[PDB]
């Protein structure tokens, strides 16, 4: 089972897949692949909640039921600058308009 | 050109929905007229009484919404192998987003309204074309020539 | 693999690959003519190029495959946005 992901900090959002079976650490070396940080500059979240590297994503709560394609799961993202890391931030997107008057 | 063969050999098929539209079956007769059957409610299957060489197309009843069966367009019965019926699987299609956008756009308004909304001239024009079998069986008859 | 930027209009940066963004050929065409794999739109904002990225994984996952297909969901609140925006993409 692959499981669909969004890993999100700020304002960077990036679309990838993994096996339910591989874990946080494999899951960061995808990012620094990516994003160009090692994984002890990383932490990954699942809503407020620090992942280990050793676990697995299914383990995590990333199933294929529950990060599809069409739906993918959310994954936040915090950097260490030098030290402390930062809290994790995800800006959230934009709002849409009010449903128009033929469609509400 | 697109009609069903005459075989009169019968063979046993399976319609199975595993779409989570309400699915119309449409058998292509004899002189190529499209012909309308009950309806499959979704998820579910009927097992039909068919004929070698007929012609089987599948819709959303209600909106009539391209589907596919099979992974095609089109499903012809083959010989049950064994007395084993043969298997119609009717799934969506991966639609393009723009007719996605469509079919959610047409759910949602009425058609006196399309033009009230603020949106080019010709996607006036893409939201008024609905899905209609009889010219999509005039483009399947060209894709032939 | 390769991947690419996408950047909405209120400047979220959405990262694909770029066999995934290729399946526009609009896009296509923002790669190889008028940084070298990043694409700003200045109309699309970020609750709809957001499901647009989500639509090119769910192309690229379901088509050809034996696999019952879902629905592609929409949100009413973005359904006429989503059209403009797929209607430029060509996807
Ligand atoms: C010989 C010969 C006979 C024929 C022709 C004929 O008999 N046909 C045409 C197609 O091959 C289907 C078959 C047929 N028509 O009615 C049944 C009994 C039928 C009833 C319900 C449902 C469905 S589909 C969804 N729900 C149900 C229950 C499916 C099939 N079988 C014509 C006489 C119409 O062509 N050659």
């Amino acid at each position: 089972m692959d499981v669909f992901l969004m890993i999100r900090r700020h304002k960077t959002t990036i679309f990838t897949d993994a096996k339910e079976s591989s874990t946080v650490f494999e899951l960061k070396r995808i990012v620094e692949g990516i994003l160009k940080r090692p994984p002890d500059e990383q932490r990954l979240y699942k809503d407020d909640q620090l992942l280990d590297d050793g676990k697995t994503l299914g383990e995590c709560g990333f199933t294929s039921q529950t990060a599809r394609p069409q739906a993918p799961a959310t994954v936040g993202l915090a950097f260490r600058a030098d030290d402390t890391f930062e809290a994790l931030c995800i800006e959230p997107f934009s709002s849409p308009p009010e449903l128009p008057d033929v469609m509400k | 050109v697109l009609r069903s063969v005459n075989s009169r050999e019968p063979s046993q098929v399976i319609f199975c929905n595993r779409s989570p539209r309400v699915v119309l079956p449409v058998w292509l007769n004899f002189d190529g007229e499209p012909q309308p059957y009950p309806t499959l409610p979704p998820g579910t299957g009927r097992r039909i009484h068919s004929y070698r060489g007929h012609l089987w197309l599948f819709r959303d009843a209600g909106t009539h919404d391209g589907l596919l069966v099979n992974q095609t367009e089109l499903f012809v019965p083959s010989l049950n192998v064994d007395g084993q019926p043969i298997f119609a699987n009717i799934t969506l299609p991966v639609y393009t987003l723009k007719e996605r956008c469509l079919q959610v756009v047409r759910s949602l308004v009425k058609p006196e309204n399309y033009r009230r909304l603020d949106i080019v001239r010709s996607l006036y024009e893409d939201l008024e074309d609905h899905p209609n079998v009889q010219k999509d069986l005039e483009r399947l008859t060209q894709e032939r020539i | 693999m390769m991947y690419v930027k996408l950047i909405s209009s209120d400047g979220h940066e959405f990262i694909v690959k770029r066999e995934h963004a290729l399946t526009s050929g609009t896009i296509k065409a923002m790669l190889s003519g008028p940084e070298t794999n990043e694409v700003n739109f200045r109309e699309i904002p970020s609750h709809v190029l957001s499901k647009v990225c989500m639509y090119f994984t769910y192309k690229v996952r379901y088509t050809n495959s034996s696999t019952e297909i879902p629905e592609f969901p929409i949100a009413p609140e973005i359904a006429l946005e989503l059209l403009m925006a797929a209607n430029f993409l060509d996807c």
